[PDB]
């Protein structure tokens, strides 16, 4: 009745779950009923959270599919708004509003999911902290943050990914100083395996949105200051920068290894999307450019291999052209290309864990997901190796 | 973010007003005409109790989660929870 | 294959990132302004200069481009 | 035999450079056949395909300077 | 042909019971025993008539068109016709 009783009960630590379930149920009843080749599936736009906020990185959820963490680098537009946005959206429900907003105290960079964790959104920030969000809470402030000590992270964490099974689940988050740190997915106040990727020349290698081959190895493809992909480890004597893939002329922007094997060989091959304006196919044991794709108009901000079709990849540019390239049929032309409205500098490319769907992180705000059914796991295991062999035969003129 | 909840759930078309009434029959969360919806909130809560008796009497281990009352002029969707309830009228838009 | 954007980033890494990329002196550079809390808030010479730091590293070694002695 | 290999190589390179017409596309397309971009009897046809390949290469370098601006 | 509609609804995904009220709270077309069909649809008929009086108390011209009670173990869809009503219980998943 009175404002004191209403405001005390509305802000009581009883209505947090009530507001969460009320928003969940009313948003669940939002699907209006009735009582009487690239698809260009859907665009993601948020008003209080996705406008002039470039997308830091996207990430598909291996557990609870059709979920992607749209990390956002909160620009200098709204300082009163909590810097850094991590919006989770839903595809299966087909909603226009973000499911759960995950703001922070710093511009979130490369926020991804945490494997074998149902309510754990992990993510680096502009303050060098890999903040952690819980889906159970209603307060969208991250309850778990990362220290900034000498052993901890210093640079803004531009790439955080998990490595290891249920026995030794590691949270490998890397800074551009080469400081890689394995963190626990429960407590975030102390690192588990902290070190620096020491190099012969220029130890602090500006790494950029690394990945891991399928199998969760400690080796990550370091997108260095000028290509120079350093497949590096975390433990043992090979810890730190181990192998260098040079023959590139620009800082890598999005680098992803082999996704889940669909119907071909393991294909221990990664791919480099960079500022060099051309995507480049590489192998994890080549140290020679296996194939350099066409010089796309603008940079190549991201790239990703589809788990359904592990022989193709999607890449982007500054003009706004998402280009997926398969090499079983094509040799120097893209397979399927589609653009986004206007000319957005498409920042990210993330294929869904189930494949045949592409999450494209646009210029600022909006996130456009694509759907395809044409490129499936066709059992061309031999033709892929044969085309890679012909690439290794024709590249040496 | 209570005002954010009101603005976002009211942003959907058809929703005439987010008149969330608690179990006490008092309009704890409302945005429409209070005297007109006060009787509606008390009546709808009494029939919410009727629906609770319906669910708890037809089956012993059943719990009422969500109710849809498609009326002739509107679609009164009731969102009952374990502690309180919610009343939201959404026309067939 | 010259120094226009490379020279701009080189000058940034030399003077605009002298206290940001090669911040040997701006170790604990707090902020002196007004906010809510009245505590040790901070705004270092490298805080909004993340572009200056990344410009120094990735531009001075993007292709072995322009970079001044400083 | 070298003239026939050059003619078949020029035919394959013409079918490739006609299809692939970008900088690297028409470049490696017209150069996909060795005798096409090597033998003079076919290097004339390689130059004919290069009339568009070098044009696309010029477009790539000009657009490169424009995009670098 | 209601027989093909009933037989088509037999092997549907999660059907708890396909019945229909037939004599204003007293069903006839019963696929279950006496309580599950007659007594449960009688309570549902009385409570939906009370819901009709509820929305009628809100607005007398506003009668009911459809009812959907979704819960943890069942989803009861009520189709109100002129004299007799309809009760169909389905699984929530």
């Amino acid at each position: 009745l009175t404002e004191e009783e209403k405001q005390q009960i509305l802000h009581s630590e009883e209505f947090l779950s009530f507001f969460d379930h009320s928003t969940r149920i009313v948003e669940r009843a939002l699907s209006e009923q009735i009582n009487i080749k690239l698809s260009l599936n859907r665009q993601f736009f948020d008003e209080r959270w996705s406008k002039h906020r470039v997308v830091s990185c996207l990430d598909w959820s291996s557990q609870y599919p059709e979920l992607l963490v749209a990390s956002y680098n909160n620009n200098e537009d709204a300082p009163h708004e909590p810097d850094g946005v991590a919006l989770v959206w839903n595809m299966k429900y087909k909603k226009t509003t973000p499911e759960y907003v995950f703001h922070c105290q710093s511009a979130v960079m490369s926020a991804t999911f945490a494997k074998f964790h149902p309510n754990l959104v992990v993510g680096g920030t502009y303050s060098g902290q890999i903040v952690l969000w819980d889906n159970r809470s209603n307060k969208r402030t991250p309850v778990q943050r990362t220290p900034l000590s000498a052993a901890a992270h210093t640079h803004p964490v531009y790439c955080v990914n998990v490595v290891g099974t249920q026995n030794a689940h590691n949270l490998i988050s890397i800074s551009t100083d080469g400081k890689i740190c394995s963190w626990s997915l429960d407590m975030l106040s102390h690192p588990q395996d902290s070190m620096e990727l020491v190099h012969k020349q220029s130890k602090a290698v500006a790494v950029t949105s690394m990945s891991f081959p399928v199998g969760d190895v400690n080796n990550f493809v370091v997108g260095s200051e000028e290509g120079s992909v350093y497949t590096a480890c975390r433990h043992g004597s090979k810890a730190g920068i181990s192998e260098m893939f040079e023959g590139h002329q620009g800082p890598i922007t999005g680098i992803h290894c082999h996704a889940a094997v669909g119907a071909v060989d393991f294909s221990h091959l990664f791919v480099t999307s960079s500022f060099d304006w051309t995507v480049k196919l590489w192998s994890t044991k080549n140290n020679k450019p296996l194939y350099s794709f066409e010089d796309n108009a603008g940079y190549v901000y991201d790239v990703m291999w589809s788990p359904t079709h592990p022989a193709l990849f999607a890449c982007v540019d500054g003009m706004g052209r998402l280009d997926l390239w398969n090499l079983n049929n094509d040799t120097e032309v893209p397979t399927a290309s589609i653009s986004v409205e206007g000319n957005p500098a498409l920042n990210r490319v993330r294929w869904t864990h189930s494949g045949r769907e592409i999450a494209v992180g646009d210029s600022e705000g909006q996130i456009v997901i694509y759907d395809v059914g044409e490129q499936i796991a066709v059992p061309r295991n031999d033709e892929w190796a044969r085309f890679g062999r012909t690439l290794a035969e024709i590249n040496a003129n | 973010e209570v005002e954010e909840t009101l603005k976002r759930l009211q942003s959907q078309k058809g929703v005439q007003g987010i008149i969330v009434v608690n179990t006490e029959g008092i309009p704890i969360k409302s945005t429409m005409d209070n005297p007109t919806t006060t009787q509606y909130a008390s009546l709808m809560h009494s029939f919410i109790l009727k629906a609770r008796s319906t669910v708890r009497d037809i089956d012993p281990q059943n719990d009422l989660t969500f109710l849809r009352i498609r009326s002739k002029k509107n679609e009164i969707m009731v969102a009952p929870d374990k502690d309180y309830f919610l009343i939201v009228i959404q026309n067939p838009t | 294959n010259t120094q226009e954007i490379f020279d701009d980033w080189a000058r940034k890494v030399q003077q605009r990132n002298l206290g940001v990329s090669g911040r040997i002196f701006t170790i604990e550079s707090t902020r002196v302004r007004g906010r809510t809390g009245n505590v040790l808030k901070l705004k270092v010479n490298f805080l909004p200069e993340i572009i200056t730091l990344s410009k120094e590293v990735r531009n001075l070694k993007w292709l072995g481009f322009r970079v001044p002695l400083a | 035999r070298i003239d026939r290999v050059e003619t078949r190589i020029t035919a394959r390179l013409r079918d490739q450079l006609g299809t692939a017409k970008n900088a690297n596309e028409m470049f490696r397309i017209f150069s996909r056949f060795n005798a096409l971009f090597v033998r003079p009897h076919i290097r004339g046809a390689i130059r004919e395909y290069q009339t568009q390949l070098i044009q696309r290469v010029k477009d790539d370098i000009e657009s490169l300077h424009d995009k670098f601006k």
